[PDB]
């Protein structure tokens, strides 16, 4: 039901994002900025009102990186996936 | 009469510390030998099994206080530091934190975690050529300070002498000896790793064996400072930094007209006559040493 | 609900966790089982933001007050008494909150041992995903360490607060 559930798949999403944001960083300016009624949404859409405990919202392409914040590019996750990818993402970028 | 900090301002450290080395050997015939201790692996040290006490050895060099300043860029602000340092020696003479510091010393407070559980810690202090009678640590508490040991005195003195203009060096070599007991685990330095690749833990090595980074026992020595305001509220000293920052609390202790750089403006700039408590806290930054340069 | 209120010492570089449960939790869980299940733990520190934070400050309530009086926690703490404080002022407080142990879920060996003793159905593909997500809970709660004295292994006791104001809490001193 929308949750990174098992181990073996969060290499593909480190490669998803890893070999889609090369040469796109923009500045603040020119980034799309994470609006609150997205997330909503899309809890609503998946049958949720609140983040489930344990979970934090991710979003596959980062927005630094020409991303856009929709359904499409928005995945709920644990907390140590998170920092797992988001530290491997400041490894490859900054 | 002054305007503002020179553009260019720094001192050095005044205690130099050396790093920690880990000999583990057995409390009962502690003077007759001592078996190196190796980390072993996500890494770990532990003692082995024949073996009950762990001993650690290192040193610390003081220099004095006036010859101690590196760089500054304005003869009418050297000069003015050191006629505050004179005055310093002439009212107080550096005796009180001579104390302070031979006190973080004698309670064994740089064991750090290995210091909770132990059940004899032993402390022996030795001076150029003689020795000092051995420390008790487990009667030594964290909070109070004592000031009627002899042997305190005996080594505060040479300190505060070392300090403030008597002496030019002086060497001390520190020895522990805590029985944790057989085949128990220590707790060394943490590397800073900086590979993404893994992220297990890394402990420090020290010529094959393990030990503690010089930083940790000075951060461990440097812990006197308790004139500080709402002391009573918290009542538990902490280390030496400009903006009193800890990391227990995670709070700026000095946030405001009791920091360090409002204290030195006030103390050269305006000539303005301080408590006996800020000098106090003025003279332990300039022992511990560092930048102090204007924007 | 007679209240005692236990401090740990700010400033000692050891983080409050292992002081929690390295010589606390053992020697109260010690009384506790010596007294009769009559005994509570609370934390009046709990912050919940994206784990547990169980803190500084930590109680023991007890139903009556000679109870308190006869646990004498002042001689069994009087050996770490520069990490913790103890005060001797019971008083009466009407503001508690109780916490309650929640379960955590054993890994794939044991799970599957126990399978296989009883009427295994052996859904060995989907079966762990069936656990991990109930421990993608349970890793983001307040634990304890502890070490069996009776089996001799160790485990990570979780907890988290309740509404429930009154029962028979535990043997540990949790809910």
């Amino acid at each position: 039901n929308g949750c990174l559930i098992d181990e073996a798949l969060l290499p593909l999403i480190i490669d998803e994002g890893k070999r889609k944001g090369e040469g796109n960083y923009r500045p603040r300016h020119l980034r799309d900025e994470r609006k609150e009624e997205t997330v909503q949404a899309f809890l609503d859409k998946y049958g949720y009102c609140n983040i489930p405990v344990g979970y934090e919202v991710h979003h596959i392409v980062p927005l630094s990186q020409g991303g856009a914040d929709s359904i499409k590019n928005m995945i709920m996750l644990s907390i140590e996936h998170h920092e797992r990818v988001t530290e491997a993402h400041a490894s490859y970028f900054k | 009469t002054l305007k503002s900090r020179p553009e260019n301002l720094s001192f050095a450290r005044c205690l130099n510390t050396t790093e920690a080395k880990f000999w583990q050997t057995d409390f009962l015939k502690r003077h007759t030998f001592k078996l190196p201790l190796l980390i072993t692996d996500s890494q770990s040290c532990t003692l082995s099994t024949e073996c009950d006490t762990l001993r650690i050895d290192f040193g610390i060099k003081v220099l004095p206080v006036k010859e101690s300043m590196y760089s500054c860029s304005d003869y009418n602000y050297r000069t003015a530091i050191y006629q505050k340092i004179d005055e310093y020696i002439a009212e107080d003479g550096f005796l009180t934190l001579a104390k302070r510091y031979v006190n973080n010393i004698a309670n064994a407070r740089f064991l750090w975690r290995n210091r909770k559980g132990a059940e004899i810690i032993e402390t022996i202090v030795t001076i150029e050529d003689k020795e000092y009678p051995s420390f008790n640590s487990k009667s030594f508490n964290l909070d109070t300070f004592v000031e009627d040991n002899a042997t305190i005195n005996e080594i505060a003195q040479q300190i505060a002498d070392t300090f403030a203009g008597k002496r030019e060096y002086l060497n001390i070599y520190v020895t522990c000896f805590v029985k944790i007991g057989c085949a128990m685990e220590v707790y060394p330095s943490q590397e800073m790793t900086f590979d993404d690749d893994d992220k297990g833990k890394k402990l420090f090595k020290f010529e094959g064996s393990a030990g503690m980074h010089s930083q940790k026992i000075n951060n461990a020595l440097r812990t006197i400072d308790t004139w500080y305001p709402d002391y009573t509220t918290y009542e538990f000293p902490i280390p030496v930094e400009n903006y009193g920052a800890a990391r227990s609390i995670g709070i700026p202790f000095r946030p405001d007209t009791k920091s360090f750089y409002k204290l030195i403006d006030r103390m050269i700039l305006k000539n303005e006559d301080l408590p006996i408590e800020d000098k106090h806290y003025v003279m332990a930054i300039l022992i511990r040493g560092g930048m102090f340069s204007k924007k | 609900m007679f209240s005692q209120i236990l401090i740990i010492k700010p400033g000692t570089g050891i983080s409050p966790n292992i002081i929690i449960s390295e010589d606390i939790f053992p020697v109260l869980h010690s009384l506790f089982v010596e007294h009769d299940k009559k005994f509570g733990i609370t934390f009046p520190a709990y912050s919940f933001d994206k784990k547990g934070h169980l803190g500084n400050i930590i109680e023991v309530l007890s139903e009556d007050k000679e109870a308190l009086a006869s646990l004498c926690l002042e001689e069994h703490l009087a050996e770490v008494t520069d990490y913790v404080k103890v005060k001797k002022e019971i008083t009466f407080t009407d503001d508690y909150v109780l916490f309650k142990r929640i379960r955590e879920e054993n890994q794939y060996e044991t799970t599957a041992r126990r399978m296989r003793k009883r009427g295994h159905t052996e859904l060995g593909r989907p079966l762990e995903m069936h656990i991990k997500k109930k421990n993608q809970q349970i890793f983001c709660h307040a634990y304890i360490k502890v070490k069996s004295a009776s089996t001799g292994q160790s485990y990570n006791i979780f907890l988290a607060p309740t509404d429930i104001k009154h029962g028979s809490f535990s043997a540990y001193g949790l809910l």
